[PDB]
């Protein structure tokens, strides 16, 4: 917007962290699954 | 020091009984005086063995703390505390950087110390096992009276008494004996009881009957003797010292490790000081000049590599534990793969160590029995009525019996009370005719004449199990020729017939052939006594010939030997196909040694000794060109008068070598001879007479079930099931781990470049620091760990058992070709991918690549809270630093992303991934966990403080992707060239 | 030689020359495409400069400006940087209707010169006289520090509204058009005096938004002179100058995030 362009200097680092941690966890689980296919 | 002990012993068995007493101030009848014995005790010292001085574990741990990488990491750790000290004095720095990094680095050294300490293990209790062979007490005659004393109180000169069941307390001169037999397997590896008597019977004291040795035991009878040697001075006490004293030495794998440590340490100190001066010239304060150096150290040293090696070794040892192959020393996991020569004991190693029936001669025909443990062969005969007649004599004319409670274990494995030949016959009949006890119940023995030294035969009279007869049957066995002189008829295919010169000659032929096979041959015959001349109550006199022992019916011959283990012939061939030379080294007699050599394939068909040529051509042995003989059989008595140079010529000039009737020191000498030629040597054995050789071997392998305690103490590896096929597996595993270590090392080293280059450009370019010191440790200690380990699970790319053993002088674990690829090619591509992401982060935040050159001065200036970017904006100190640390984080993640491809390319040295596939589940696990770790380290809240890791935007992850792919393609194209032309260019330049 | 023969030494050179040549050419290619995705007038991200920093002229050794009044070369270090900044706000530097403009001598509202486009020439910036900075060689005794708000493209600094309570409660509250700056230390052993545009202790909103170096060269940002004529002497005084606004925030880590950290000591 014009004088109300506050969103330009903002970033949702909170969501990014939530998503990043979700991904890291799921990649960790997936890895266990493939490894445990025989121990 | 031990050169004296490598020599054959000198003795006094040639002296008379009386003469021997003068030498030791002793009485043949009364024995020593209580006072004289105590005097000699203080004089000579105790009848005991002293363990050699060991190196304490303290010094062993700390010796690892100073080996190249640890030295550089120490210099880094201290240089951290240096810069910290210089700070705490000058400008009060409330930070924790240099202090904590110095603590972290010192911990890395200590923990890495534990890994190398675990790898360099030496579990040796040789002298302890020998000490277990000296009895607690001995029986001596002192002041004309026999008393039990502490065996350590035994001295040279006293009168000792032994009987069946006790250990020889010391080396004795036999002066009196009654039916005494002894087990000399300690000195020979052969357990057949040897008679002991006062009479001298051989110039060689190790063969004479009037000497009994410490480390052996009396098996039966009784004997008295004069002690000639005590403690360390006994024949086997010296073997003990020799074995326990032998310098261990460095393994092939250990030598390889130190070698690449020098290389990497070299480049480290090179670039280290090369850029330390390069910085001072650029006008960098010593305050900074050291900080850069610390970074250089951390970049160059692969912090997690030595521990990787250890884990890869451990994991390989775990797989072998699962095939009944115990590894006592982690490094011995690889030595077997580098082995070019095997020196093998025969008895209990190549052989089962059990007299077993091998052949039978009946119906004018040679039949072969199955000698294998698990009976993997086939039948020979069952139909012939002759067989049942021979079978009956083998069962009936036999005094051997199975021990109680064996019905659970297989026939051939069960313990038997009796001599070896009777046990063999027992197990033979029990196997192919069912319960022998049944045959001995159906035919009650009424009278017998046990085998006599003079008679040279054993006879028995039984009540024929037949109801229509129920009469008296006579059976006998003995020396083949003696049995022949007592026969008139031969049971041919059922019916008897006169013994014509024809069949008599066929007997001699059969007899000579079986004997030529190194087999012990016995004759078997029977005689159905006439009914009218022998009533159902007729008494037979065993003392005086009350019955005919002539004109009997010859039934057949039986031959026997201590046979090879089932898997041995095939394992020997497999070793030989892998280009490993196999030598036999045995305490056994030459005829037996040679016969098993041919049986297992040590001596291949057609190959001759000089003696064979001479007999065939009917010419003198001196007339034979010795170069025409590729095979040789050396008796220990001849070995004794040969110099090592002459032993070296024997080793060089023959492909098929048999060393027979060797002493324990002689086995050591042969091993050393092989090593002297530059060969990596394995020893396989099971007896205490293998202990020195096992110790000196680059790798000693002991048998687990049949092995003596001493042998297993002297070994690096134990075959827990006595499965000789495990040697073949071991060499295969050894070769595979050697290749996989290269892959894992290249992989680990490759990521050094993207950690070095940022520090260099930081100096030469004056840009903001692309990657931090902490960030490097997150790679080498964190992300790269599981992937690097996973390479240990790689399958072979080709048939490794088809290639020759590596040349330890030329074929190195880390060579110039590895460095060229890891440092010069792949690592260089990784460095760029790192920098790219760095420029991406900065440029997208407003600092375009052009304006970055020569800005570090203002960038690092803590007091400039207004640096201008390319777009004209102003940044505080902490703001721009957050972007900088975000650059460290994405550079870090870029390494991980480019290591994805590197992990896949390091999978194979030659083959394509499209050929080898992706069947390594540990490797795939590594990829997932590596990426999980990196993501966690970036996105987990609080990690921005502890590790300076900042959250990355999704687009950031993909910066290095095009570089990751170029790596995959590049290496795939390169290896395509290797395969397409075995010529050499790409091969001799980059083929690891 | 060391490794190989001459023929081999050559081939290994011909390779790495072509190899590294290609790699350099590829690296440059990826830099090209990166630049191609970026604007010339505005950076892709601005969340890392977001809350504006407040920086001053006196180059602090360590957020500190200690000196002796009874000594000449004791403050000549701080006068060097003080001069460096003010030397830019010269009248001879601001000449003609291009590219400067005379703007309200009293704090006014924002000025939009269109978009971040080159569809116009150099966007005309408001003039600023260093003569608006009353009282301030500089203050040889009791320094005359000069404040500054960090430039951010398209940033509209918004003052706080007088809805509730305020630190400098309602005094000279030019609510609509002034971004205030109140310095503080309890510990009240000083004498705060502020100088600026229109005589206000703030930044005139008529200098915003900044259009960037590419679209606005020679642009001048508003200054706020602060004088501490404290009646005290020979002691470290921790003085913090704070700016207030809707778009202004602070951090415990970044001690320059919309605020000062000055340790004055007139040890004379
Ligand atoms: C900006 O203004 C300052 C004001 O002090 C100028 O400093 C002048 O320097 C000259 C020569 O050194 C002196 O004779 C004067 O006394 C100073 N003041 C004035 C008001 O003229 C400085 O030269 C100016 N800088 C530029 C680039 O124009
Ligand atoms: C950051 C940049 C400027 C550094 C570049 C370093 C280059 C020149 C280095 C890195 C790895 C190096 C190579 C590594 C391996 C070998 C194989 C060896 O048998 C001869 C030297 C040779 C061929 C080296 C020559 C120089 C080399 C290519
Ligand atoms: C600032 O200077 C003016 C003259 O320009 C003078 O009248 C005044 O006293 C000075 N102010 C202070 C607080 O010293
Ligand atoms: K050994
Ligand atoms: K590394
Ligand atoms: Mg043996
Ligand atoms: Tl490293």
């Amino acid at each position: 917007e014009g004088p109300d362009n506050d969103e330009r200097f903002t970033y949702d680092y909170y969501r990014l962290r939530v998503v990043g941690l979700i991904v890291a966890a799921v990649l960790c689980v997936i890895g266990i699954i493939i490894l445990l296919a025989g121990k | 020091l031990d050169e004296l002990k490598k020599e054959v012993s000198m003795d006094d068995h040639k002296l008379s009984l009386d003469e021997l007493h003068n030498k030791y101030g002793t009485d043949l009848t009364r024995g020593l005086t209580n006072a004289r014995a105590k005097e000699i005790l203080a004089r000579d010292g105790p009848n005991s063995l002293t363990p050699p001085p060991t190196t304490p574990e303290w010094i062993k741990f700390c010796r690892q703390l100073f080996g190249g990488f640890s030295i550089l990491l120490w210099i880094g750790a201290i240089l951290c505390f240096l810069a910290y000290g210089i700070q705490a004095a000058t400008e009060d720095e409330p930070a924790n950087d240099n202090l904590y990094l110095g603590v972290v680095l010192s911990t890395v050294v200590i923990v890495t110390g534990c890994f190398s300490y675990y790898q360099e293990a030496k579990s040796s209790r040789i002298m302890d096992s020998f000490k277990n062979m000296v009895p607690q007490q001995a029986l001596v005659i002192r002041d004309g009276e026999k008393s039990t004393i502490n065996a350590e109180f035994v001295v040279a000169g006293d009168l000792v008494e032994v009987k069946g069941g006790d250990r020889i307390p010391a080396d004795l001169r036999i002066i009196s004996a009654h039916g005494c037999k002894v087990d000399n397997s300690s000195l020979t590896g052969e357990s057949e009881p040897q008679t002991r008597s006062p009479e001298f019977s051989s110039e060689n004291p190790l063969e004479t009957r009037n000497i009994a040795f410490f480390s052996t035991n009396c098996v039966e009878g009784t004997a008295r003797g004069v002690v000639v040697y005590t403690g360390d001075r006994t024949v086997m006490g010296r073997i003990a010292t020799l074995a326990s004293g032998l310098e261990v030495g460095r393994t092939p794998i250990a030598i390889e490790i130190e070698h690449f440590i020098h290389i990497i340490t070299g480049v480290a100190v090179f670039l280290g000081v090369s850029f330390f001066i390069l910085s001072l010239i650029l006008g960098y304060s010593w305050l900074e000049a050291v900080i850069f150096l610390i970074g250089i150290i951390v970049a160059n040293v692969p912090e997690g590599l030595l521990a990787t090696v250890t884990v890869c070794l451990t994991l390989t040892a775990k797989r072998m534990a699962r095939k009944n192959c115990l590894v006592k020393n982690l490094e011995a996991v690889e030595t077997l793969g580098s082995t070019s020569t095997i020196c093998s004991d025969k008895t209990g190693t190549l052989t089962q160590n059990r007299m077993t029936v091998a052949h039978m001669w009946f119906d004018n025909q040679i039949h072969e029995a199955d000698t294998t443990e698990n009976q993997s062969g086939a039948a020979f005969d069952k139909t012939s009525a002759t067989w049942s007649a021979l079978s009956r004599i083998a069962a009936l004319c036999n005094r051997a019996v199975f021990q109680a409670g064996q019905d659970n274990v297989p026939i051939l494995k069960r313990s038997v009370a009796g001599d070896a030949s009777e046990s063999a016959l027992l197990k033979c009949i029990e196997l192919c005719c069912g319960s022998v006890q049944g045959m001995r119940d159906r035919n009650p023995k009424i009278v017998e004449i046990p085998f006599n030294s003079t008679n040279k035969y054993q006879l028995s009279i039984h009540e024929n199990e037949k109801s229509s007869e129920s009469r008296y049957l006579l059976v006998m066995k003995g020396a083949p020729e003696r049995i022949l002189d007592r026969c008139s008829t031969i049971l041919l295919n059922g019916a008897e017939e006169p013994l014509k010169e024809d069949m008599k000659e066929a007997f001699q032929n059969a007899y000579l052939e079986l004997g030529g096979l190194g087999e012990r041959v016995l004759g078997f015959c029977h005689f159905a006594l006439p009914e009218d001349k022998y009533n159902e109550g007729y008494p037979f006199d065993a003392d005086e010939p009350n019955f005919p022992t002539t004109d009997l019916c010859f039934v057949g011959l039986m031959a026997m030997i201590d046979p090879p283990r089932a898997a041995v012939p095939d394992a020997v061939g497999k070793c030989r196909s892998a280009g490993i030379k196999v030598i036999m080294v045995t305490g056994d007699h030459p005829i037996t040694a040679k016969a098993i050599a041919k049986g297992v394939g040590i001596i291949s068909e057609g190959n001759e000794t000089i003696e064979d040529i001479a007999a065939r051509l009917n010419i003198p042995i001196g007339q034979v060109n010795p170069r025409d003989a590729k095979a040789c059989v050396v008796h220990g008595s001849d070995l004794k008068d040969l110099s090592t140079e002459v032993l070296d010529d024997i080793l060089h000039y023959h492909t098929e070598i048999v060393f027979a009737r060797t002493s324990p020191q002689q086995k050591l000498i042969i091993v050393e001879g092989c090593q002297r030629q530059g060969a990596i040597v394995a020893v396989t054995g099971d007896g205490v007479n293998d202990s020195p050789a096992l110790k000196k071997a680059d790798i000693g392998v002991a048998m687990g079930i049949s092995g003596s305690d001493v042998s297993k103490q002297a070994a690096d590896m134990i075959l827990l099931d006595d499965n000789f096929a495990s040697i073949v597996t071991g060499v295969e595993e050894g070769r595979l781990i050697f290749d996989n270590l290269k892959k894992s090392i290249a992989y680990t080293l490759t990521s050094n470049i993207p950690e070095i280059t940022p520090f260099l450009v930081f100096i030469i370019g004056n840009v903001p620091l692309p990657l931090g010191t902490v960030t490097i440790l997150c790679i080498d200690l964190g992300t790269d760990m599981v992937p690097a380990i996973s390479l240990a699970y790689e399958q072979a790319e080709s048939d490794i058992m088809k290639r020759q053993p590596r040349n330890p002088k030329t074929d190195k674990l880390v060579n110039e070709r590895l460095i060229s690829m890891a440092y010069g090619q792949i690592g260089m591509i990784q460095a760029l991918g790192g920098f790219f992401s760095y420029f991406v982060i900065l440029a997208e935040n407003g600092f375009l690549p052009m304006d970055l050159i020569g800005k570090r001065v203002r960038w690092d200036d803590r007091w400039i809270s207004d640096v201008e970017d390319s777009f004209g904006q102003q940044w505080t100190y902490e703001q721009r630093k957050i972007v900088e640390f975000t650059c460290h984080t994405s550079f870090f993640i870029s390494i991980v992303v480019v290591q994805w491809a590197d992990l896949i390319i390091c999978k194979t040295r030659r083959n394509s991934i499209f050929q080898q596939g992706m069947k390594n589940k540990i490797l795939i696990f590594g990829l997932f966990e590596e990426t999980a770790l990196a993501a966690f380290l970036s996105y987990c809240p609080g990690t921005d403080v502890a590790l300076r890791m900042y959250p990355l935007k999704p687009s950031w992850w993909f910066c290095a992707f095009p570089y990751s792919l170029i790596i995959f393609l590049y290496d795939e194209m390169r290896r395509f060239i290797i395969r397409r032309s075995p010529g050499g260019w790409v091969e001799q330049e980059t083929y690891y | 030689f060391l490794g190989r023969t001459g023929s081999s030494w050559f081939k290994i050179f011909l390779f790495y020359l072509i190899f590294y040549g290609c790699l350099a050419g590829i690296f440059i290619g990826t830099i090209q495409v990166l630049l191609l995705t970026l604007s010339d007038f505005e950076p892709k991200y601005q969340d890392r400069v977001a809350p504006p920093g407040l920086s001053h002229a006196p180059y602090a050794i360590k957020t500190e400006i200690s000196f002796s009044i009874s000594n000449p070369k004791s403050y000549e270090s701080f006068v060097k940087s003080m001069h460096k900044l003010m030397d830019l706000y010269n009248e001879s530097s601001q000449a003609g209707n291009s590219p400067f403009e005379d703007c309200s001598d009293t704090p006014a509202d924002y000025i939009k010169r269109g978009d971040l486009d080159d569809s116009q020439g150099q966007k005309k910036a408001c003039r600023f006289s260093r003569m608006w900075l009353k009282n301030c060689g500089y203050a040889e005794g009791k320094p005359c520090v000069v404040a500054k708000l960090n430039r951010i493209i398209g940033f509209y600094p918004k003052p706080l509204k007088n809805t509730t309570d305020l630190p400098e409660e309602l005094q000279a509250n030019y609510n609509q058009y002034v971004l205030p700056l109140r310095c503080a230390a309890r510990e009240k052993i000083g004498s705060i005096e502020y100088f600026g545009l229109g005589g206000y202790a703030g930044f005139p909103l008529q200098y915003y938004p900044y259009y960037g170096k590419r679209l606005q060269k020679k642009y001048l940002q508003p200054l706020l002179a602060i004088q501490f004529t404290n009646l005290t002497q020979n002691m470290e005084l921790r003085i913090e100058c704070k700016v207030y606004g809707e778009n202004i925030d602070y951090s415990e880590k970044d001690r320059f995030r919309g605020r000062f950290e000055v340790k004055i000591e007139v040890k004379s």
